[PDB]
Protein backbone atom coordinates (compact mmCIF):
# COMPACT_ATOMS: atom_id res chain seq x y z
CA UNK A 1 0.00 0.00 0.00
CA UNK A 2 1.01 3.73 0.67
CA UNK A 3 3.87 4.56 3.06
CA UNK A 4 1.83 6.96 4.91
CA UNK A 5 1.61 4.11 7.96
CA UNK A 6 5.35 4.63 9.26
CA UNK A 7 3.90 4.60 12.60
CA UNK A 8 3.41 0.83 12.47
CA UNK A 9 6.01 0.01 9.89
CA UNK A 10 8.71 1.79 10.62
CA UNK A 11 9.30 1.23 14.45
CA UNK A 12 6.62 -1.25 14.98
CA UNK A 13 8.61 -4.38 13.86
CA UNK A 14 12.01 -3.14 15.60
CA UNK A 15 10.22 -2.73 19.30
CA UNK A 16 8.74 -6.19 18.62
CA UNK A 17 12.19 -7.34 17.40
CA UNK A 18 13.86 -6.25 20.62
CA UNK A 19 11.46 -7.17 22.65
CA UNK A 20 11.47 -10.40 21.50
CA UNK A 21 14.94 -10.43 21.75
CA UNK A 22 15.35 -8.88 25.09
CA UNK A 23 12.50 -11.61 26.35
CA UNK A 24 14.69 -14.63 25.46
CA UNK A 25 17.66 -13.25 26.72
CA UNK A 26 16.20 -12.77 30.42
CA UNK A 27 14.25 -16.24 29.94
CA UNK A 28 17.47 -17.54 29.15
CA UNK A 29 19.80 -15.79 31.98
CA UNK A 30 17.24 -17.22 34.26
CA UNK A 31 17.28 -20.45 33.40
CA UNK A 32 21.18 -20.05 33.33
CA UNK A 33 20.93 -19.03 36.71
CA UNK A 34 18.82 -21.24 37.93
CA UNK A 35 20.23 -24.59 36.47
CA UNK A 36 23.31 -22.94 38.07
CA UNK A 37 22.13 -23.16 41.14
CA UNK A 38 20.92 -26.56 41.19
CA UNK A 39 24.13 -27.87 39.74
CA UNK A 40 25.52 -26.18 42.49
CA UNK A 41 23.32 -27.78 45.09
CA UNK A 42 24.13 -31.10 43.39
CA UNK A 43 27.76 -30.48 43.49
CA UNK A 44 27.70 -29.47 47.12
CA UNK A 45 25.96 -32.79 47.72
CA UNK A 46 28.37 -34.72 45.84
CA UNK A 47 31.23 -33.24 47.65
CA UNK A 48 29.78 -33.55 51.20
CA UNK A 49 29.29 -37.15 50.46
CA UNK A 50 32.43 -37.81 49.49
CA UNK A 51 34.29 -36.29 52.40
CA UNK A 52 31.92 -37.84 54.71
CA UNK B 1 13.95 3.92 2.49
CA UNK B 2 14.11 2.92 6.42
CA UNK B 3 17.54 2.62 6.94
CA UNK B 4 17.62 4.51 9.75
CA UNK B 5 14.91 1.48 10.91
CA UNK B 6 17.37 -1.02 9.42
CA UNK B 7 20.00 -0.09 11.24
CA UNK B 8 18.16 0.73 14.69
CA UNK B 9 16.94 -2.91 14.43
CA UNK B 10 20.20 -4.42 13.61
CA UNK B 11 21.75 -2.48 16.30
CA UNK B 12 19.59 -3.81 18.96
CA UNK B 13 19.60 -7.18 17.86
CA UNK B 14 23.36 -7.09 17.92
CA UNK B 15 23.26 -5.59 21.39
CA UNK B 16 20.36 -8.55 22.82
CA UNK B 17 23.03 -11.04 21.61
CA UNK B 18 25.85 -9.81 23.50
CA UNK B 19 23.88 -9.26 26.63
CA UNK B 20 22.80 -12.95 25.88
CA UNK B 21 26.42 -14.31 25.77
CA UNK B 22 27.26 -11.75 28.98
CA UNK B 23 24.22 -13.12 30.47
CA UNK B 24 25.50 -16.88 30.03
CA UNK B 25 29.12 -16.14 30.95
CA UNK B 26 27.94 -14.66 33.99
CA UNK B 27 25.67 -17.68 34.90
CA UNK B 28 28.37 -20.02 34.27
CA UNK B 29 30.90 -17.85 36.23
CA UNK B 30 28.74 -17.90 38.91
CA UNK B 31 28.06 -21.41 39.16
CA UNK B 32 31.95 -22.54 38.94
CA UNK B 33 32.47 -20.19 41.52
CA UNK B 34 29.30 -22.32 43.23
CA UNK B 35 31.21 -25.05 42.75
CA UNK B 36 34.62 -23.74 44.48
CA UNK B 37 32.47 -22.79 47.34
CA UNK B 38 30.87 -26.36 47.77
CA UNK B 39 34.95 -27.91 47.24
CA UNK B 40 35.73 -25.59 49.84
CA UNK B 41 33.14 -26.25 52.09
CA UNK B 42 33.38 -29.84 51.89
CA UNK B 43 37.06 -29.88 52.62
CA UNK B 44 36.67 -27.88 55.68
CA UNK B 45 33.79 -30.04 56.74
CA UNK B 46 36.75 -32.69 56.31
CA UNK B 47 39.37 -30.78 57.60
CA UNK B 48 36.60 -30.27 60.60
CA UNK B 49 36.43 -34.21 61.04
CA UNK B 50 40.41 -34.50 61.00
CA UNK B 51 40.79 -32.35 64.03
CA UNK B 52 37.74 -34.04 65.76
CA UNK B 53 39.26 -37.63 65.01
CA UNK B 54 42.75 -35.60 66.00
CA UNK B 55 40.71 -34.76 69.60
CA UNK B 56 39.84 -38.29 69.77
CA UNK C 1 31.52 -37.19 -28.45
CA UNK C 2 28.95 -35.60 -30.65
CA UNK C 3 26.73 -36.93 -27.43
CA UNK C 4 28.44 -34.81 -24.85
CA UNK C 5 28.54 -31.34 -27.59
CA UNK C 6 24.72 -31.69 -27.36
CA UNK C 7 24.65 -32.25 -24.01
CA UNK C 8 27.06 -28.89 -23.54
CA UNK C 9 24.56 -26.93 -26.07
CA UNK C 10 21.36 -28.06 -23.78
CA UNK C 11 22.77 -26.86 -21.22
CA UNK C 12 23.91 -23.71 -22.65
CA UNK C 13 19.86 -23.40 -23.84
CA UNK C 14 18.71 -23.58 -19.73
CA UNK C 15 21.02 -21.43 -18.71
CA UNK C 16 20.15 -18.81 -21.46
CA UNK C 17 16.46 -19.52 -20.68
CA UNK C 18 16.61 -17.83 -17.57
CA UNK C 19 14.64 -14.53 -18.18
CA UNK C 20 17.28 -11.61 -15.95
CA UNK C 21 14.67 -11.04 -13.51
CA UNK C 22 11.12 -9.18 -13.60
CA UNK C 23 10.03 -12.62 -14.12
CA UNK C 24 9.99 -15.99 -11.99
CA UNK C 25 13.34 -16.24 -13.60
CA UNK C 26 16.00 -13.92 -11.87
CA UNK C 27 18.79 -12.18 -12.64
CA UNK C 28 20.88 -12.84 -9.74
CA UNK C 29 24.16 -13.50 -12.05
CA UNK C 30 23.79 -9.96 -12.96
CA UNK C 31 20.68 -7.75 -10.68
CA UNK C 32 21.45 -5.85 -7.40
CA UNK C 33 19.85 -8.44 -5.27
CA UNK C 34 22.37 -10.07 -3.65
CA UNK C 35 24.46 -6.69 -3.32
CA UNK C 36 21.45 -4.86 -2.11
CA UNK C 37 21.03 -3.06 1.37
CA UNK C 38 18.58 -6.38 1.80
CA UNK C 39 21.38 -8.75 2.31
CA UNK C 40 21.32 -9.16 6.43
CA UNK C 41 19.07 -8.34 8.80
CA UNK C 42 18.86 -7.89 12.52
CA UNK C 43 18.27 -11.44 13.26
CA UNK C 44 17.18 -13.17 9.47
CA UNK C 45 17.61 -11.88 5.66
CA UNK C 46 15.79 -10.26 3.43
CA UNK C 47 14.97 -11.71 0.10
CA UNK C 48 11.96 -10.53 -2.23
CA UNK C 49 11.11 -9.63 -5.72
CA UNK C 50 7.75 -9.69 -7.66
CA UNK C 51 6.11 -8.83 -11.15
CA UNK C 52 3.59 -6.42 -10.24
CA UNK C 53 0.68 -5.96 -11.59
CA UNK C 54 0.72 -2.24 -11.08
CA UNK C 55 4.29 -0.53 -12.00
CA UNK C 56 7.86 -1.14 -11.66
CA UNK C 57 9.41 -0.56 -8.31
CA UNK C 58 6.05 -2.06 -6.16
CA UNK C 59 7.93 -4.09 -4.54
CA UNK C 60 9.78 -1.22 -3.45
CA UNK C 61 7.71 0.83 -2.35
CA UNK C 62 5.64 -1.86 -1.10
CA UNK C 63 8.42 -2.89 1.90
CA UNK C 64 7.96 1.00 2.74
CA UNK C 65 3.71 0.49 2.98
CA UNK C 66 2.30 -1.66 6.03
CA UNK C 67 4.38 -4.41 5.27
CA UNK C 68 7.38 -3.85 6.73
CA UNK C 69 5.71 -4.69 10.00
CA UNK C 70 4.50 -7.89 8.39
CA UNK C 71 8.29 -8.78 8.16
CA UNK C 72 11.19 -7.04 9.91
CA UNK C 73 12.99 -5.83 7.08
CA UNK C 74 13.93 -2.47 5.63
CA UNK C 75 16.18 -1.43 2.88
CA UNK C 76 17.06 0.57 -0.01
CA UNK C 77 16.75 -1.04 -3.49
CA UNK C 78 17.29 -0.52 -7.31
CA UNK C 79 15.03 -2.93 -9.57
CA UNK C 80 13.13 -2.05 -12.19
CA UNK C 81 12.25 -2.56 -15.52
CA UNK C 82 10.28 -0.92 -18.08
CA UNK C 83 8.83 -4.08 -20.01
CA UNK C 84 8.23 -6.48 -17.30
CA UNK C 85 7.23 -5.18 -13.86
CA UNK C 86 10.24 -5.34 -11.63
CA UNK C 87 11.08 -4.08 -7.91
CA UNK C 88 12.40 -5.90 -4.83
CA UNK C 89 10.85 -6.30 -1.65
CA UNK C 90 11.86 -6.56 2.12
CA UNK C 91 11.21 -9.66 4.12
CA UNK C 92 13.32 -11.19 7.15
CA UNK C 93 12.71 -14.80 8.21
CA UNK C 94 12.04 -13.78 12.09
CA UNK C 95 8.51 -13.48 11.13
CA UNK C 96 8.73 -15.77 8.26
CA UNK C 97 5.28 -16.72 8.49
CA UNK C 98 4.12 -13.10 8.59
CA UNK C 99 7.18 -12.38 5.72
CA UNK C 100 5.78 -15.20 3.64
CA UNK C 101 1.81 -13.52 4.29
CA UNK C 102 3.16 -10.51 2.83
CA UNK C 103 4.83 -12.21 -0.14
CA UNK C 104 1.73 -13.97 -0.82
CA UNK C 105 -0.55 -11.41 -0.29
CA UNK C 106 -0.19 -9.59 -4.01
CA UNK C 107 -0.87 -10.02 -7.50
CA UNK C 108 3.05 -12.06 -7.41
CA UNK C 109 3.37 -15.10 -5.94
CA UNK C 110 6.40 -15.91 -4.03
CA UNK C 111 9.37 -15.18 -5.31
CA UNK C 112 13.16 -14.59 -3.98
CA UNK C 113 17.08 -15.87 -4.73
CA UNK C 114 19.54 -16.51 -3.23
CA UNK C 115 21.27 -13.23 -1.70
CA UNK C 116 24.57 -14.90 -0.71
CA UNK C 117 27.77 -13.99 -1.68
CA UNK C 118 29.36 -17.17 -2.88
CA UNK C 119 26.12 -19.03 -3.83
CA UNK C 120 25.11 -15.69 -6.28
CA UNK C 121 28.60 -16.07 -7.51
CA UNK C 122 28.57 -19.53 -7.96
CA UNK C 123 24.96 -19.23 -9.78
CA UNK C 124 26.67 -16.35 -12.23
CA UNK C 125 29.35 -18.52 -13.22
CA UNK C 126 27.13 -21.59 -13.36
CA UNK C 127 25.92 -19.94 -16.76
CA UNK C 128 29.98 -19.46 -17.57
CA UNK C 129 30.52 -22.33 -17.05
CA UNK C 130 27.64 -23.95 -18.98
CA UNK C 131 28.99 -22.01 -21.91
CA UNK C 132 32.61 -23.04 -21.36
CA UNK C 133 31.38 -26.56 -21.17
CA UNK C 134 29.91 -25.97 -24.63
CA UNK C 135 32.87 -24.08 -25.83
CA UNK C 136 34.95 -26.89 -25.00
CA UNK C 137 33.02 -29.63 -26.11
CA UNK C 138 32.84 -27.87 -29.61
CA UNK C 139 36.78 -27.14 -29.82
CA UNK C 140 37.34 -30.87 -29.02
CA UNK C 141 34.71 -33.05 -30.73
CA UNK C 142 34.66 -30.56 -33.66
CA UNK C 143 38.55 -31.95 -34.31
CA UNK C 144 37.72 -35.19 -33.27
CA UNK C 145 35.29 -35.67 -35.50
CA UNK C 146 37.21 -33.87 -38.33
CA UNK C 147 40.07 -36.82 -37.22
Amino acid sequence: LTPNQVNDELNKMQAFIRKEAEEKAKEIQLKADQEYEIEKTNIVRNETNNID
Amino acid sequence: SQKNGIATLLQAEKEAHEIVSKARKYRQDKLKQAKTDAAKEIDSYKIQKDKELKEF
Amino acid sequence: TYANYNSAKTNLAAAERKKTGDLSVRSLHDIVKPEDFVLNSEHLTTVLVAVPKSLKSDFEKSYETLSKNVVPASASVIAEDAEYVLFNVHLFKKNVQEFTTAAREKKFIPREFNYSEELIDQLKKEHDSAASLEQSLRVQLVRLAKT
